[PDB]
């Protein structure tokens, strides 16, 4: 899926 | 899409083998010094697939092909990429060799995705 | 972990070798260690229940100075890099480098790139 | 100890 990336 | 620039090969299993491939005619007649990319993400619409992971980028890193055929690695993701063990600067671009080991999703060891790429030298030569 | 093999054309998963560093220079002859690759269960490395294949199939070998050999002793062939090696001749393995058996016979065809740990070397 | 098949006038 294309959503935001989750970011460390 | 002629001919083969480099193999990528995943070692980590999630991936089966993948050429990075060109076709030169088309090549000479890029009038920019980057001749050809590649983009590796999670959204499919890359040249190369990562996966469904949320930890990886759209739109992660980048390969981009010279003008004298050198293959240079781009990060430009959020979470980082890993060249031979070392995590890059992002957006700086490094120059690949034979047998480079390019990593992404380190920091969490399940999500860790690793690649070794071997690059055809008589592409280069051709070029 | 000494390498790692993985099979490109699917019948087998990803399997790493190892060696005990320590044990490895306690041992004086030339050759450290050897892993088979075969149809016999008894293998290291169990290459599948192919006819075509045989028992003890090939080898590779660790020596002196961490180096990788790779020694066909089969009956009907080891391919590296898509050349069949000559019988009995220790051939030094590379990274990436493909090693393929069972060529003759499309359905019999199982291919594996080594991926060789440079850490294991260094502690070499 | 399944003896091997072997290649004959296709030997490679």
């Amino acid at each position: 899926s294309l959503e935001v990336t989750e970011a460390d | 899409g002629e001919n083969i620039v480099c193999r990528v090969i995943c070692t980590t299993g999630q991936i089966p083998i993948r050429d990075l491939s060109a076709d030169i005619s088309q090549v000479l007649k890029e009038k920019r010094s980057i001749k050809k990319v590649w983009t590796f993400g999670r959204n499919p619409a890359c040249d190369y697939h990562l996966g469904n992971i949320s930890r990886l980028s759209n739109k992660h890193f980048q390969i981009l092909l010279g003008e004298d055929g050198n293959l240079l690695l781009n990060d430009i993701s959020t979470n980082g990429t890993w060249l031979n063990g070392q995590k890059v600067e992002k957006n700086s671009n490094q120059l690949l060799s034979q047998g480079d080991e390019i990593t992404v999703g380190v920091g969490v060891e399940s999500d860790i995705l690793s690649l070794v790429i071997f690059i055809n030298d008589k592409f280069k030569q051709c070029l």
